């Protein structure tokens, strides 16, 4: 299992779009009934919430600002408008209905 | 109506992470809750919203004794079978409505959630029975039915799976179906909104 | 949508056992889906186990839930460990959602 997030951190400029990515040797199915790839956001001092991706193009979750994509061996999450709210750590995960293995996390700091 | 402050948990039926087989469908009961059919209307009905006996527009003001939610997954071409007076493999062997049904049938395309590239084979349905199924009847047993010309205590002379794949055209994509069966004025009504 | 509530923290000495609480809001179900997830101090997150099973780690961490409430019961059979981690209760039926608690051991 690889589950590795490449960037250490993103640019801090408010209003500046930016993206992160996670690589794997597990690029297709991991799950029992659907897919293999999710993102979590953990704000400092808080439990994580979920952002949802798939192998073929798909993107879901509660917020509509974020966009998931990926190709090859690498899964990507991007942020468009940066409100300086999204300060914390973003993580990659591979389960679905099914439990999971997990990545290391990447830091997003906004100033 | 009489100081009920609870809200109907429609989200626990409609936003579920897992859906039932056609047979052995999930059946939830809603009572002692304030209805809000604003949510289940022109927000996310997607493909269809077909009601019998009510006008959806004023559904929020009718007041039911009980509301029952029957939830399951079927192949898209079979959606027309979840209706009064219909026949076919689902209507005859898996899920049947009474022909005097007063509820609403809501359905949408779940290809993005249920289909797999190799195929999602976790959804089963009944293909054979000794007789047709009665309205709301459930039968989840296995009878190695296909005796052909010889009764079997082996395999054949049971149930079958669906194959759900993102690319099988349209009629073969899976659909999530929720049926809201209404029990109206058989006892003083308990579930409504604005009244 | 569905919220979870857990006891905020627990503290006890090595050799002792503890139980971690959790309850979910909701009205009815035919079955259960849930996960216990751990965040070690300064690391990413690890699966502890699904509806009473194991994530690959066995022994100290065992559990047995009853229902949608008292859905928890994460049990640590022994605190003779450096597992001064935050534990999370994950909801698996409507939209995935997390809540957590801190469990420690004093010197
Ligand atoms: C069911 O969930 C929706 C929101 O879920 C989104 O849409 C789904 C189809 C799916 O793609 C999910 O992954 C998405 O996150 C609830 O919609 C909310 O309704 C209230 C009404 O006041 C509104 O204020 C919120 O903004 C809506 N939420 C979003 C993200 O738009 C819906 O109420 C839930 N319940 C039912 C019965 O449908
Ligand atoms: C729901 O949407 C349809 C168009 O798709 C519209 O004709 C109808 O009037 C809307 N219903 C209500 C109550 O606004
Ligand atoms: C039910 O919803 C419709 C939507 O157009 C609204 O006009 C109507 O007033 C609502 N019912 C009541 C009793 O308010």
């Amino acid at each position: 299992v690889v589950m590795t997030q490449s960037p250490l951190s993103l640019s801090v400029t408010p209003g500046q779009p930016a993206s992160i990515s996670c690589k794997s040797s597990q690029t297709l199915l991991h799950s029992d009934g659907q897919t293999s790839f999710y993102w979590y956001l953990q704000k400092p001092g808080q439990s994580p919430q979920l952002l949802i991706y798939d192998i073929s193009s798909r993107f879901s979750g509660v917020p509509d600002r974020f966009s998931g994509s990926g190709s090859g061996t690498d899964f990507t999450l991007k942020i468009s408008r940066v409100e300086a709210e999204d300060v914390g750590v973003y993580y990659c995960m591979q389960g679905t209905q099914f439990p999971w293995t997990f990545g290391q996390g990447t830091k997003v700091e906004i100033k | 109506f009489p100081n009920i402050t609870n809200l109907c948990p429609f989200d626990e039926v409609f936003n579920a992470t897992r859906f039932a087989s056609v047979y052995a469908w999930n059946r939830k009961r809603i009572s002692n809750c304030v209805a809000d059919y604003s949510v289940l209307y022109n927000l996310a009905p997607f493909f269809t919203f077909k009601c019998y006996g009510v006008s959806p527009t004023k559904l929020n003001d009718l007041c039911f004794t009980n509301v029952y939610a029957d939830s399951f997954v079927i192949r898209g071409d079979e959606v027309r079978q979840i209706a009064p007076g219909q026949t076919g493999n689902i209507a005859d062997y898996n899920y049947k409505l009474p022909d005097d049904f007063t509820g609403c049938v809501i359905a949408w395309n779940s290809n993005k959630l249920d289909s797999k590239v190799s195929g999602n084979y976790n959804y089963l349905y009944r293909l054979f029975r000794k007789s047709n199924l009665k309205p709301f009847e459930r039968d989840i047993s296995t009878e190695i039915y296909q005796a052909g010309n010889k009764p079997c205590n082996g395999v054949a002379g049971p149930l079958r799976s669906y194959s759900f794949r993102p690319t099988y055209g349209v009629g073969h994509q899976p659909y999530r179906v929720v049926v809201l069966s209404f029990e109206l004025l058989h006892a003083p009504a308990t579930v409504c909104g604005p009244k | 949508q569905v919220q979870l509530v857990q006891s905020g923290s627990e503290l006890k000495k090595p050799g002792a056992s503890v139980t971690v609480s959790c309850k979910a809001s909701g009205y009815s179900f035919p079955t259960h889906a849930m996960n216990w997830v751990r965040q070690a101090p300064g690391q990413g997150l690890e699966w502890m186990g699904w509806i009473p099973t194991y994530a690959g780690f066995t022994g100290r961490f065992v559990f047995s839930l009853d229902t949608s409430v008292s859905t928890a019961y994460l049990q640590i059979s022994s605190l003779k460990a450096d597992d001064t981690a935050v534990y999370y209760c994950a909801r698996g039926h409507v939209l995935e959602w997390f809540q957590g608690t801190l469990v420690t051991v004093s010197s």
